[PDB]
RNA sequence: GGAUAGUCGGGGGCAUUCGUAUUCAAUUGUCAGAGGUGAAAUUCUUGGAUUUAUUGAAGACGAACUACUGCGAAAGCAUUUGCCAAGGAUGUUUUCAUUAAUCAAGAACGAAAGUUAGGGGAUCGAAGACGAUCAGAUACCGUCGUAGUCUUAACCAUAAACUAUGCCGACUAGGGAUCGGGCAAUGUUUCUCGACUUGCUCGGCACCUUACGAGAAAUCAAAGUCUUUGGGUUCC
RNA sequence: AAUUUUCUUU
C-alpha cells in the first residue's frame, strides 16, 4: 500500500502486514489510498463505509 | 407482432411484483441476457454465467472475464481503470 | 442626378462597379503566356488559377492558388493577351 | 517568491520558488480596444524541476493607425500562441534554474516572442506573468554548499 | 436566397459576351476532346475537368471550342457515370455525416444537417427521375447508400 | 410604446447574453444592459502624498493605483446617481458629458 | 497523408492478401513487402507474424483499431485480421 | 543598513478593518489589532477614526519590539464580493505614516476571482 | 444545386490543458472579539474565534480582454491544444440546367423550471428553522438549510422563446463607423509576409440626418412603392 | 429603518 500513489483504487487490502486481505473484499467495493506518511510509515485509506 | 407494449422480457412475471419493480428487473435482465463483444476476439459472443463471469465460445479465445453483475464492464470500474492508468503514467514519467 | 445617360456609362464609372452590376456583365480575368526562366517553352496560365501549374519542361511549381489572383514567383517574362 | 530551506550559522538560506507580476501592473497592462493573448507551457531543467511558466502579450498600434479597434483574428491568435510555444521551447530546451533566472530578468522570452511575431500582429508588453514550481529536488543539501560559501 | 440557409450571396462567374472560341488559341477541338477523355479515364469530376483546363491548359470555356458541353462529350464518347456528379457529391456528404453521427451520436447539429442533406438529396432525385436521368424506381436508402457511393 | 430603440441594451445579432451581478444589490443584470464604470483610483488620497513621501523608502518610487470595473443595475445606478433620468430629446445622445 | 486513403487506392490498383493462412503463404513465398496487423490480434499470432516478417525482411505495421475496423478500412463486410500488401501499385504504403 | 522590514497586512472591509503586522515571512506574527477593540459601539468598526486608532496602536506595539520599516499590503474583501477597500484603508495608511514608521512597497492583494461561484442574493438581489 | 482556392467563425461533438476564486481539512504565530446590519440581532470565540502562513481535496465557473462586435434555423455558443463531420460570405471565361418559393398532414432541435434511475453534491438556494422591523410580517433584512443548481441514459416541449415586426423576389436618399472576403497603390513601416493608411465592390450587424412616402400617433429605409387599393405563398 | 385607510353626490 505504501508504494502506491495517493488516490489510487485498490481492493482486498490488508489491515496488517501478512493479513492476506481484510478490507474491500465484497463485490463492487474498493478502498481509496488517501495519503502517506513516511515518518513511522503509515498510510491513510478510505474504506467503503466512508 | 409487437406482442408486448412495454413489459417485454418481464411478460413472464404476469401482473405481480409491482410495475416499478418489474421495470427495474426488465432493465437489469435486458443488460444481463445480452451478447457482448470479446475485447480480444472481436466477436459478439460474450455471455454471462453466474453473476460476474463472462465467457465467449469459439475455436479460439476461450477466456473467462471477471465483470459486473449483469454488464461486462461497469462505469465505476472504467473510471477506476482510467484513474489507475493516469497514476501509473505519472509515476513512470 | 435625376437625368443620366444609362446607355453609355463612363468607363471609369464602370471599372469601379461590380462585374455583375455592370450594364452588361463580363469577366474581370484574363490569360497570360509565361516562359520558363531556364527553358524556351511558353505555357499559358489563368489569372485566377486554382491548381498548381507545372511547366512542360523540367521546372518547379509556377504559381500558388489563392482566393484572388495567384502570385507568380518564377522569373517569367509573361506576355498577356 | 523564495522558500527558506537551509540554516547556516543563524542565517537562513532560501531558494527560488517562482515569480509574478503586481496586480497594479497587470490591471494597468489590461486595456480595452485591444487583444490580449495569454499562453502557458511546462518546462524541465537538467535536474528534477517542473516549472509551469505563463506569458501574456497585448496588441499594439503603429503610431499611424486611425481606427481604434486594433483586433486580431482567432487564427492569428492561434498562430501567435504557436510562436510563443516555439520560442519558449527553443529558449528553455537546456537552461537549468540558473539560466532561467539569468534570462528572465533581462526579459529575453518576451523579446524573442515579439521578434518571432514580426510576420503576425506586432504585439506588445509580452512578459512572463507567473512562473509556478511543481516539483523539487532532494533539497539540494550539497548543491547549496556548492553555490554558497562565497562572501 | 439559399435553399437551406439564410445567406444571400451572389458569388458566381460572369461569362463573356463573345460566345466564340478564343481569338488567340490552338485548342484544335478534337485534341481537347481526347484530352477530356484522358482526364475522364484518370477519374476526375467534370467540375475538376473545367477547372484544370481553364487554370493550367488555357482554354477558358470548353464548349466554346468543342461545340458541346463536356458532359455531352463524355456521354457521346461513352464515359458517362451512372450517377450525376451533383447527386453523387450529395450522397457522399450524407454518408460522411451518417458515419460521423454513428461514431458520435450526440451531434444534434450534425443530425440537423443530415436532415437537410436528406431533403436535398430526395428533391434532386425526384427531379432526375422526372426528367429521366435515373430509373423511375431509383429510390434512396441509407443502408445501401455506402454501396451506391462505392 | 418603445421608450428606447435598442430596448435598453446592446443586443444586435445575438440571441442570449450572459448576466453579471450588481456590486451593491447583487441583482442579475445582462452584460449588455449593465452600466459599466472604471474606477481608477490612486492607492492613497492626494492629501497624504507628503506624509507618504516623508515616510517612504526607495528614493521616490512610483505610487501604484487600483483599477476596479463597477457594473451597476438600472435601479442601483439611478440611486447612486452615476446615471440620471434625462429628457426625451436628451435621451438620444450617447457621448459622455 | 493518411493511410486509410492509401489503403483504399491500393485496393483500387494493387495486390492484397486477406487473412492469416494466405498471409503466411505470401510471407513464406517472399512476395511480401508490408503486413498490417490489427490491434485485436492474438499476441502469439502477432509474435509469429513478426518473426515471419523479420525472416523475410518484410515491414510490419500494427495499426490501431480492431479487426472489425481493419475490415471496414479494407472495404469488406467481414472481419480481417492480417493484411498482406504484396504489390503497392501506385502508392507509398511500403 | 540598520533597518528592519516587516509586512503589514490591511484588510479593509466595509464592516470592520483589520490591521495585521507580521515579520518579513508569513508565520510568527507580532501585532494584530482591529477596530473592534478600539471602538465598542459595534457600528464604527470600519470608521476611519477607529482604523487610525488601531493602526497607531499597532505602530506603538511594533516600536516596542523595535522594527522600523514595513512593506504594506492592503486588501479588500475580495473573492465574489465588493472587491473595493473600505474607508479604513487610507486612514490606516496615514496613521502608520504619521506615527513615524517607514512605509514601502504599497500593493493591493485583494483576492480576485476568475468567474467564481454564484454570489448570494437570489437573482433579484438584496432588495433592501 | 454541386464542385474548386484562400480564408472566417465565443457554430457542433469528442479527447485534452490551464486559471484564480468559494468551501472544507491538517499544521504554525500573538490575542478578544469575529460575522452581519440603517440600527441591530441570531450564531461561535483565551478549549484559540477572525487574521496571517504552508499543503491538499471537492465541485462550480471561464472575471478583466468583452465592444450599439462574431457564429448558429432558433433555443443558444466565451480557458489551451488536437481530431472529426459540417457551414456562410468571397474569388472563379468551373460543373448541371429550372432542378425553384411558400406550405396542410407528418417529423428534428427546442432556455429555464419540472420527472424516472446512476454518479456527484463546492457555492447559491424553492420548502423550512430560527433572529430583528412592524399593530399584525405569514414577506422584503441576517445565518443555517432539503429538493434543486452539475452530469449520464430515458421524459416533456413552454417563456416578454421579442425585432411584441412570417418567408422568397424587384425598386426607392445622403453620410460615416464595424465584421468577413476580393480588387488596386512605381502608399508607410517591421528582422515578401504581416501590421497600418486610402479608394472600389459583395454579403452581414447596426448608426446619424431627412421624409419623395407611410401611420391614429409614438414612430418606420420599412411599418415605404395602398381609395392612384392586385409579385407569390403560409399562420392568425 | 418606517409610513395602512380615505363610503356612496350636489
Ligand atoms: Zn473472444
Ligand atoms: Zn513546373
Ligand atoms: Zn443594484
Amino acid at each position: 500500500v505504501g508504494e502506491m500513489p495517493e488516490g489510487t483504487i485498490i481492493s482486498n487490502v490488508e489491515e496488517k502486514a501478512g493479513d492476506r486481505g481484510a478490507l474491500g473484499r465484497s463485490s463492487g467495493n474498493y478502498v481509496i489510498i488517501v495519503g502517506h506518511d513516511v515518518d513511522t510509515g503509515k498510510t491513510r485509506v478510505k474504506l467503503p463505509s466512508g | 407482432t409487437k406482442r408486448t407494449k412495454k413489459v417485454g422480457v418481464t411478460g413472464k412475471y404476469g401482473v405481480r411484483y409491482g410495475a416499478s419493480l418489474r421495470r427495474d428487473v426488465r432493465k437489469i435482465e435486458v443488460q444481463q441476457h445480452s451478447r457482448y463483444q470479446c475485447p480480444f476476439c472481436g466477436r459478439n459472443t460474450v455471455k454471462r454465467t453466474a453473476a460476474g463471469i463472462w465467457c465467449c465460445n469459439g475455436k479460439g479465445c476461450k477466456k473467462v472475464l471477471a465483470g459486473g453483475a449483469w454488464t461486462v464492464t461497469t462505469a465505476a470500474a472504467t473510471s477506476a481503470r482510467s484513474t489507475i492508468r493516469r497514476l501509473r503514467e505519472m509515476v513512470e514519467v | 442626378v435625376l437625368a443620366v445617360d444609362l446607355l453609355n456609362p463612363s468607363h471609369e464609372s464602370e471599372m469601379r462597379k461590380h462585374k455583375l452590376k455592370q450594364l452588361v456583365q463580363g469577366p474581370r480575368s484574363f490569360f497570360m503566356d509565361v516562359k520558363c526562366p531556364g527553358c524556351f517553352n511558353i505555357t499559358t496560365v489563368f489569372s485566377h488559377a486554382q491548381t498548381v501549374v507545372i511547366c512542360g519542361s523540367c521546372a518547379s511549381v509556377l504559381c500558388q492558388p489563392t482566393g484572388g489572383k495567384a502570385r507568380l514567383m518564377e522569373g517569367c517574362s509573361f506576355r498577356r493577351k | 517568491k523564495l522558500r527558506v530551506e537551509d540554516i547556516q550559522g543563524k542565517s537562513c538560506l532560501t531558494s527560488f520558488n517562482g515569480l509574478s507580476i503586481t496586480s497594479d501592473k497587470l490591471r494597468s497592462l489590461v486595456r480595452k480596444w485591444q487583444t490580449t493573448i495569454e499562453a502557458d507551457q511546462t518546462i524541465k531543467t537538467t535536474d528534477g524541476y517542473l516549472c509551469r511558466v505563463f506569458v501574456i502579450g497585448f496588441t499594439r498600434r503603429r503610431a499611424n493607425q486611425v481606427k481604434k479597434t486594433t483586433y486580431a483574428q482567432s487564427s492569428q491568435i492561434r498562430a501567435i500562441r504557436q510562436k510563443m510555444f516555439q520560442v519558449i521551447q527553443n529558449q528553455t530546451s537546456s537552461c537549468s534554474m540558473r539560466e532561467l533566472v539569468q534570462k528572465l530578468i533581462p526579459e529575453v522570452i518576451g523579446r524573442e516572442i515579439e521578434r518571432a511575431t514580426g510576420s503576425i500582429f506586432p504585439l506588445q508588453n509580452v512578459l512572463v506573468r507567473k512562473v509556478k514550481i511543481l516539483k523539487a529536488p532532494k533539497h539540494d543539501a550539497q548543491k547549496l554548499l556548492e553555490l554558497h560559501g562565497e562572501s | 436566397g439559399r435553399m437551406h440557409s439564410k445567406g444571400k450571396g451572389i458569388a458566381s462567374s460572369a461569362l463573356p459576351y463573345v460566345r466564340s472560341p478564343p481569338a488567340w488559341c490552338k485548342a484544335d477541338a478534337d485534341s481537347v476532346v481526347e484530352q477530356i477523355l484522358k482526364f475522364s479515364k484518370k477519374g476526375m469530376s467534370p467540375s475538376q475537368i473545367g477547372v484544370t483546363l481553364r487554370d493550367s491548359h488555357g482554354i477558358p470555356q470548353v464548349r466554346f471550342i468543342t461545340g458541346q458541353k463536356i458532359m455531352r462529350i463524355l456521354k457521346a464518347n461513352g464515359l458517362a457515370p451512372e450517377l450525376p456528379e451533383d447527386l453523387y457529391n450529395l450522397i457522399k456528404k450524407a454518408v460522411s455525416v451518417r458515419k460521423h453521427l454513428e461514431r458520435n451520436r450526440k451531434d444534434k447539429d450534425s443530425k440537423f444537417r443530415l436532415i437537410l442533406i436528406e431533403s436535398r438529396i430526395h428533391r434532386l432525385a425526384r427531379y432526375y427521375r422526372k426528367v429521366g436521368a435515373l430509373p423511375p424506381t431509383w429510390k434512396y436508402e441509407s443502408a445501401t447508400a455506402s454501396a451506391l457511393v462505392a | 410604446t418603445q421608450k428606447r430603440r435598442n430596448n435598453g441594451r446592446n443586443k444586435h445579432g445575438r440571441g442570449h447574453v450572459k448576466f453579471v451581478r450588481c456590486i451593491n444589490c447583487s441583482r442579475a443584470v445582462p452584460k449588455d444592459k449593465a452600466i459599466k464604470r472604471w474606477t481608477i483610483r490612486n492607492m492613497v488620497e492626494t492629501a497624504a502624498i507628503r506624509d507618504l513621501s516623508e515616510a517612504s523608502v526607495y528614493s521616490e518610487y512610483t505610487i501604484p493605483k487600483l483599477y476596479i470595473k463597477l457594473q451597476y443595475c438600472v435601479s442601483c445606478a439611478i440611486h447612486s446617481r452615476v446615471v440620471r433620468v434625462r429628457s426625451r430629446e436628451g435621451r438620444r445622445i450617447r457621448t459622455p458629458p | 497523408d493518411t493511410i486509410n486513403a492509401k489503403l483504399a487506392l491500393t485496393m483500387k490498383s494493387g495486390k492484397y492478401v486477406l487473412g492469416y493462412k494466405s498471409t503466411l503463404k505470401t510471407l513464406r513465398s517472399g512476395k511480401a513487402k508490408l503486413i498490417l496487423i490489427a490491434g485485436n490480434c492474438p499476441p502469439l499470432r502477432k509474435s509469429e507474424l513478426e518473426y515471419y516478417a523479420m525472416l523475410s525482411k518484410a515491414n510490419v505495421h500494427h495499426y490501431a483499431g480492431t479487426n472489425i475496423d481493419l475490415g471496414t478500412a479494407c472495404g469488406k463486410l467481414f472481419r480481417v485480421g492480417v493484411l498482406a500488401i504484396t504489390d503497392a501499385g501506385d502508392s507509398d504504403i511500403l | 543598513g540598520e533597518l528592519v522590514f516587516g509586512v503589514a497586512h490591511i484588510f479593509a472591509s466595509f464592516n470592520d478593518t483589520f490591521v495585521h503586522i507580521t515579520d518579513l515571512t508569513g508565520k510568527e506574527t507580532i501585532v494584530r489589532v482591529t477596530g473592534g477593540m478600539k471602538v465598542k459601539t459595534d457600528r464604527d468598526e470600519s470608521s476611519p477614526y477607529a482604523a487610525m486608532l488601531a493602526a497607531q496602536d499597532a505602530a506603538a506595539k511594533c516600536k516596542e519590539v523595535g522594527i522600523t520599516a514595513l512593506h504594506i499590503k492592503i486588501r479588500a474583501t475580495g473573492g465574489t464580493a465588493t472587491k473595493t477597500p473600505g474607508p479604513g484603508a487610507q486612514a490606516a495608511l496615514r496613521a502608520l505614516a504619521r506615527a513615524g514608521m517607514r512605509i514601502g512597497r504599497i500593493e493591493d492583494v485583494t483576492p480576485i476571482p476568475t468567474d467564481s461561484t454564484r454570489r448570494k442574493g437570489g437573482r433579484r438581489g438584496r432588495r433592501l
